[PDB]
């Protein structure tokens, strides 16, 4: 089937530059027009720019204009977007998406995105707090930066009844969030819960143990 | 320079309802407008094309029509799993341009939330920072006023709230609210109470704890 694979993001300071990949599966590239489409937290679509490989004609958006570059590699099937002179205003999820059917079909395949954050604050693990105890329990997953963090339950095996929150920026400028559960009361001191953290960006494991 | 002016920028109904999404278009693009979802954490799926043509895949009960510069998206029967947020696109000129969006949310009876709260670990405690959570568990509609009262006295500036996303299974909203004090602060008072008010709520629900009992 048609495949859209992105790479390259991460977290970048303001000023500096980075260079996305869209690699292409299940179709050639040569015979359409590649796009990158960014979405900032929050926010709305918005096109950024678009190629067409054959001859490497161009389009760009007025608001990466001069500092953005698209490419394509036709023999690599792969697209490329470089940024530089990065703002925070460039802080998004970053997709590829091509014109099928020469247009008519409109951007019917995209790539699984890939996040782009502009900052100059360091990467920075997550403290892990439990939220002690139907009953209701969960772990405090405070202070990390950039985004993103996973959270699981026992490993996987607790998923009904889980609530992971959205993560909220605080006044100090990292992020924090809460997961938790509600577990019938009869549990309590016997069954094991465990929140299992992951924060990719720092290299941040960890395990808590939620006891009442 | 072709803006698409979407609306409304929400609604909700329930499952079942048909609902009606429309876009206009600044100028003339004749048919040249594409409908997406985009459900929450994914890409955004491509749902019709060239104005009235149901992409491969995509469900029956999701149509679309044109009528000069306007141009609607229909779904016939709303189903529990089209909570989402749906963007028109016209590609007639450079750039292609999108409408600004319009969430769609689940229409379900009132469910009062179960209400939660944790006092600060004694681990957290030791780093220096005391954070209290309060935690509204299954609850429709998501509008909710949760006020924090420390010793009795109405906290502002220190709390952040939460709010996930509406649940696939029973269509309701959780939400959590964080009370963030230092630790010295923590330590001066002794009741945190956290106070909801919600629609299904006959009352204000009070959930309390003492400091240190």
């Amino acid at each position: 089937e048609v495949q859209l694979v992105e790479s390259g993001g991460g977290l970048v300071q303001p000023g500096g530059s980075l260079r996305l990949s869209c690699a292409a599966s299940g179709f050639n590239i040569k015979d359409t027009y590649i796009h990158w489409v960014r979405q900032a937290p929050g926010k709305g679509l918005e096109w950024v720019a678009r190629i067409y490989p054959t001859n490497g004609y161009t389009r760009y958006a007025d608001s990466v204009k001069g500092r953005f570059t698209i490419s394509a590699d036709t023999s690599k099937n792969t697209a490329y977007l470089q940024m530089n002179s990065l703002r925070a205003e460039d802080t998004a999820v970053y997709y590829c998406s091509r014109w099928g059917g020469d247009g008519f079909y409109a951007m019917d395949y995209w790539g699984q995105g890939t996040l782009v954050t502009v900052s100059s604050a360091s990467t920075k693990g997550p403290s892990v707090f439990p939220l002690a105890p139907t009953a209701a329990l969960g772990c405090l997953v405070k202070d990390y930066f950039p985004e993103p963090v996973t959270v699981s339950w026992n490993s996987g095996a607790l998923t009904s009844g889980v609530h992971t929150f959205p993560a909220v920026l605080q006044s100090s400028g990292l992020y924090s969030l809460s997961s938790v559960v509600t577990v019938p009361s009869s549990s309590l001191g016997t069954q094991t819960y465990i929140c299992n953290v992951n924060h990719k960006p720092s290299n941040t494991k960890v395990d808590k143990k939620v006891e009442p | 320079d072709i803006q698409m002016t979407q609306s409304p920028s929400s609604l909700s109904a329930s499952v079942g309802d048909r609902v009606t999404i429309t876009c206009r278009a600044s100028q003339d693009v004749n048919t040249a407008v594409a409908w997406y979802q985009q459900k929450p954490g994914k890409a955004p799926k491509l749902l019709i094309y060239s104005a009235s043509f149901l992409y491969s895949g995509v469900p029956s009960r999701f149509s679309g029509s044109r009528s000069g510069t306007d141009f609607t998206l229909t779904i016939s029967s709303l189903q529990p799993e089209d909570f989402a947020t749906y963007y028109c696109q016209q590609h007639y000129t450079t750039p292609p341009t999108f409408g600004q969006g319009t969430k769609v949310e689940i229409k379900r009876t009132v469910a009062a939330p179960s209400v939660f709260i944790f006092p600060p670990s004694d681990e957290q405690l030791k780093s220096g920072t005391a954070s209290v959570v309060c935690l509204l568990n299954n609850f429709y509609p998501r509008e909710a006023k949760v006020q924090w009262k420390v010793d009795n006295a109405l906290q502002s500036g220190n709390s952040q709230e939460s709010v996930t996303e509406q649940d696939s299974k029973d269509s309701t909203y959780s939400l959590s609210s964080t009370l963030t004090l230092s630790k010295a602060a923590y330590e001066k008072h002794k009741v945190y109470a956290c106070e909801v008010t919600h629609q299904g709520l006959s009352s204000p629900v009070t959930k309390s704890f003492n400091r240190g009992e």
